């Protein structure tokens, strides 16, 4: 089987410099190499084919080249939508094989969050549980710390963190945090605190509420 | 009108069979080969099986050769992938894919959204929709947050519209996570005009094709 | 050899398929690992005027894809190939949206290495296509011809 | 398939030549170890009013001699032979002192193994009667022709 | 009209070399493909070289090849064959035939009476003829026998008439004979009615084209 | 090479009853084999080839049959003048090969032969030699002995026998014999004896002379 090994597996540039993304294959398969795009949730797009052939309706800013062994994928004016992983493939015997894929995502100035607090609704309680929800929204880069306070206690796998893909535009993102307590549990306390954290805030930001 | 819309994923149970239907649009069917990619959850994409465009040339992965069977039906612009004695290593999200010649070209340059093909033997199960109310922080901005929690249900996926598809600038559909009760839960939020939360209404939908259940939860301050 | 007048490059760009072929040496084409059994596949036009050309042919029991520079001349519809032996490649008639007819010699023998082809853009058998190809051959010293099938132009190589 | 009338089995009687020789699929012609690419070179009418016919054809890395009896039947100019798949013969045309065409098809698949031949008496070209060839084979769905020199001729495979 | 004449043999010393040559008619010569075949004293056929009608194709026996050499002269109608370094093993009647086809068919329709080549140090020499008398015994059916003895000559071959020809029926001439000296002999009798030895006269010709000397013998009682 | 083995290497048969030549190859020649017939001084003539194909011109009574590495010709109603040497050649592979060949005579009535004897000729004699000559004219089967006994005396290694082809026409043979004798030698004696021995002689024959 032919094994394609793509690098760097993950990338981060900002909009505007040029990219280029290597792809190597286990043996020589001529000039059989495909570039695909795929984003979140969407239909992989196909940009390059036969090393070098550029398919219609694709950018000129994309260009592929490449023979034997070692090929490559560049991308001169990267645009804030370019965000996506790619990923190669040959074609020269079966089984056709797939790189493991390059993550690119778009380097951007740094972002404060904006952070928000939800209380669990009485309908959820009135089941047997609660959720508690905060949102990190428009923020960059994508890491950021939360922490759960109740009665200025703190919270440990009671909790869970879930990130939106860089966005297509402002190449932000957006994070949820739920923090999940038995309905009894929840009344046994009143004052429920997210403390967020991140590179964009001088200092740790509490919003907070209470039953 | 150029499209490849697939469909026939969903729970399967092991050893159980499943039958994939990919329907294109748009080009003359019988003059591209077609091919199935599918990708493991958190993994990257896997050539399955090929076709040709009279179908009389197939090609399959040896990881599902004897087990898959590709098809096609040059009628009704069909393209088949019956998936017999699925292991736990079948679960991915199923691409249909075009090829630019009429063999089995080797690459292609239309693909559609895939299906998620889940083969476990856990029951499916319908989530639960809570409201994710304005906090009376809705002036924070002159903008206010407001979302949903559709809570524990099994298996995926669960898509989530809000005002039956008309808004979108805004929406942030977060991934489903999975929950220590091996059911997944996933939130979906939205900002909008606090100066519109008394004429506006807004509600988020949420259908769960497995569970075979759609719902409608209104967003409230 | 009687080519077509003015070619407009910018046109013939994109996918073909070579439908029928023929050459005036059987061993040319005969058996498939043929040394003039090639396959177009795509014809892409580069900026300096010249053509690259996508194609496949057998080598060493296995299809090869191969990019070929057809570089354009001080000749109307006639490119050159800097591959040894100089092949030279005539363009006898087009019509762009259909079909096109071409020719490749060598000019160290220009006598035992003449073949020509019959490329279209959709996998269909056009007979019109092939008509204008049996008329254009009439004239020249042929002594083996093919012609495929839908099927068979979903071979890489050819059935 | 609208063959020849009559036909005077006695004078076709002698040395001939294949000349040139089309079939409807590829396969059955191309690469020169083909299942119907053989080479007449003797027509012996029997008394019985049969046909003996010596020919050669390649088999197994060699060219190999072969007599054929192709018994005739109820029908003008056909026989037929007992050789397996029932393979039929019909002679569409000949003059007797220059040429003859056949073509011979196996009526278990009358729709890939349709071959034809253009036999001469001579070891020349003769352009008049690959002419008739060319144009009696124009309504048949020949996918493949190949036409043969004096030099090969001199071939009991033919180069 | 249909004829093949092959001329050129002749007596030929060990290494040097000779040329034969076939002439044809009656037949389209360059149609067919030729060959030489030889056969050597009191032997088999032999199989020498073989060319087709345009000549571009020729094939020697092993032991004749690097010194014998096939060609053709489409003109002429002539058919050659070149040997060179000749030995001993060359002495041979050598054939020319007419292949059925174009090319070195295998079998020939058509040859010619064959050139005598000897390959010897020996010189030309031209024989004696004896009368072969009729003995007394003439009364031994009333039909007396004579002849003539011609001995020590070579190479070959003798021919041997009675009466310049006239003379046939009752003619019995033998096979030469290599006699110890090398030379050839031979002898040549003839039967006729006894009651004829007084008005009839009985003279033999014998001719040795080798030695360039003709003769004439009278064989009488 | 191919070695083609012909049998029998000579045989009689009697006008009109069916005569069968076998030839065998050293390996497989497919049906490439042709039978030539060769007389005495005469241009060889094509009979069979393609192993069963008959010559234009010749007689039908002529048959050949044979596949792989056995082959046969046959001659049905033989005739006075189908005596001759047969031969079988193969043209599959080069070089191509002859058989040794079978030589073929034709049967008939013994007959006796008439002897003759003739003295040396005073030409030759006057040379330094002297070839005393014996004849057998006319006679059947072909095996025949003869003696030459000087004064009485046998001889051994001084005479040397020539016998001529079976006649078309009679189907009979002639045979004649030479003694060589040095002048003197012929000088020493006057009493030489040809004595001849045919199966159509009850008797020994002998024809002599005296110087
Ligand atoms: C409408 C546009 C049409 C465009 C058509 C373009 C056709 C282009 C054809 C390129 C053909 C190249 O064809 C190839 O040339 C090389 C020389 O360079 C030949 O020679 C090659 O193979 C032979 C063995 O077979 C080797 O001994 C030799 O050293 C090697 O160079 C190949 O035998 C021939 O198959
Ligand atoms: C004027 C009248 C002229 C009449 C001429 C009539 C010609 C008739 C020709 C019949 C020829 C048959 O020719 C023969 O066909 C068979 C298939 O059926 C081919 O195939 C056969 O041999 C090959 C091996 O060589 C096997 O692998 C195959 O399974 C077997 O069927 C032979 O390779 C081909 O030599």
């Amino acid at each position: 089987d032919i094994v394609m090994t793509q690098s760097p597996s993950s990338l981060s540039a900002s909009v505007g410099d040029r990219v280029t993304i290597t792809c190597r294959a286990s043996q020589g398969i001529s000039s059989r190499l495909a570039w695909y795009q795929q984003k979140p949730g969407k239909a992989p797009k196909l940009l390059i084919y036969a090393a070098s052939s550029l398919q219609s309706g694709v950018p000129s800013r994309f260009s592929g080249s490449g023979s034997g062994t070692e090929f490559t994928l560049t991308i001169s004016s990267l645009q804030p939508e370019d965000f996506a992983t790619y990923y190669c493939q040959q074609y020269h015997s079966y089984p056709w094989t797939f790189g493991q894929g390059t993550k690119l995502e778009i380097k951007r100035t740094v972002a404060a969050p904006s952070v928000f607090i939800f209380p669990p609704s009485d309908e959820q309680l009135k089941s047997g549980t609660a959720s508690v929800v905060c949102l990190l929204n428009n923020f960059y880069p994508r890491e950021a710390k939360v922490q759960w306070k109740v009665d200025n206690a703190l919270q440990s796998g009671n909790s869970q963190e879930s990130v939106t893909e860089q966005d297509s535009k402002d190449s932000t993102y957006s994070l949820s945090s739920t923090l999940t307590l038995s309905k009894a549990d929840y009344e046994k306390h009143k004052v429920y605190a997210c403390e967020v954290t991140h590179q964009g805030l001088s200092s740790p930001v509490t919003k907070s509420f209470n039953r | 009108q150029v499209s490849l819309r697939e469909s026939g994923g969903g729970l399967v149970q092991p050893g159980r069979s499943l039958r994939l239907s990919c329907t294109a649009s748009g080009f003359t069917f019988r003059h591209h080969g077609m091919t199935w990619v599918r990708q493991a959850p958190g993994k990257g994409l896997e050539w399955v099986a090929s076709l040709s465009g009279s179908g009389t040339k197939t090609h399959f992965a040896d990881s599902v050769k004897g087990r898959f069977t590709i098809s096609r039906d040059n009628s009704n612009n069909t393209l088949y992938l019956q998936m017999d004695n699925v292991r736990d290593e079948d679960t991915a999200i199923y691409y249909c894919a075009k090829a630019k010649r009429v063999g089995a070209t080797g690459y292609f340059d239309l693909w559609g959204r895939g299906t998620l093909v889940t083969v476990s033997s856990a029951s499916t199960k319908g989530p639960s929709v809570f409201p994710l109310a304005p906090s009376s922080k809705s002036t924070s901005g002159g903008t206010a947050a407001l979302g949903c929690l559709v809570k524990d249900y099994f298996p995926e996926p669960v898509t989530v519209s809000w005002n039956s598809g008309a808004l979108t600038s805004g929406v942030h559909t977060f991934p489903a996570v999975l929950q220590s009760s091996g059911l997944y839960s996933l939130s979906s939020v939205v900002t909008v005009p606090s100066s519109s939360l008394g004429t506006q209404t807004y509600i988020c939908n949420v259908n769960h094709k497995p569970s075979n259940t759609k719902v409608d939860k209104k967003a409230e301050p | 050899t009687q080519t077509m007048k003015g070619l407009d490059i910018q046109k013939v760009a994109g996918t073909w398929y070579s439908l029928a072929m023929a050459a005036s040496d059987i061993s040319l084409l005969d058996a498939q690992s043929a040394p003039l059994r090639v396959y177009v596949e795509e014809l892409k036009p580069t900026p300096e005027g010249d053509l690259e050309i996508l194609l496949q042919k057998w080598e060493n029991g296995e299809c090869a894809q191969k990019k070929i520079i057809a570089e354009k001349t001080k000749i109307p519809a006639v490119f050159k190939i800097d591959a040894l032996n100089e092949n030279k490649v005539l363009v006898l008639d087009t019509d762009y949206k259909k079909y096109l007819l071409f020719c490749m010699e060598n000019s160290a023998e220009p006598e035992q290495s003449l073949a020509c082809q019959c490329l279209v853009r959709t996998p269909e058998v056009d007979d019109e296509a092939l008509e204008k190809f049996d008329k254009a051959l009439k004239a020249l010293p042929m002594h083996i011809r093919l012609s495929f099938n839908p099927t068979q132009l979903e071979e890489q190589c050819h059935i």
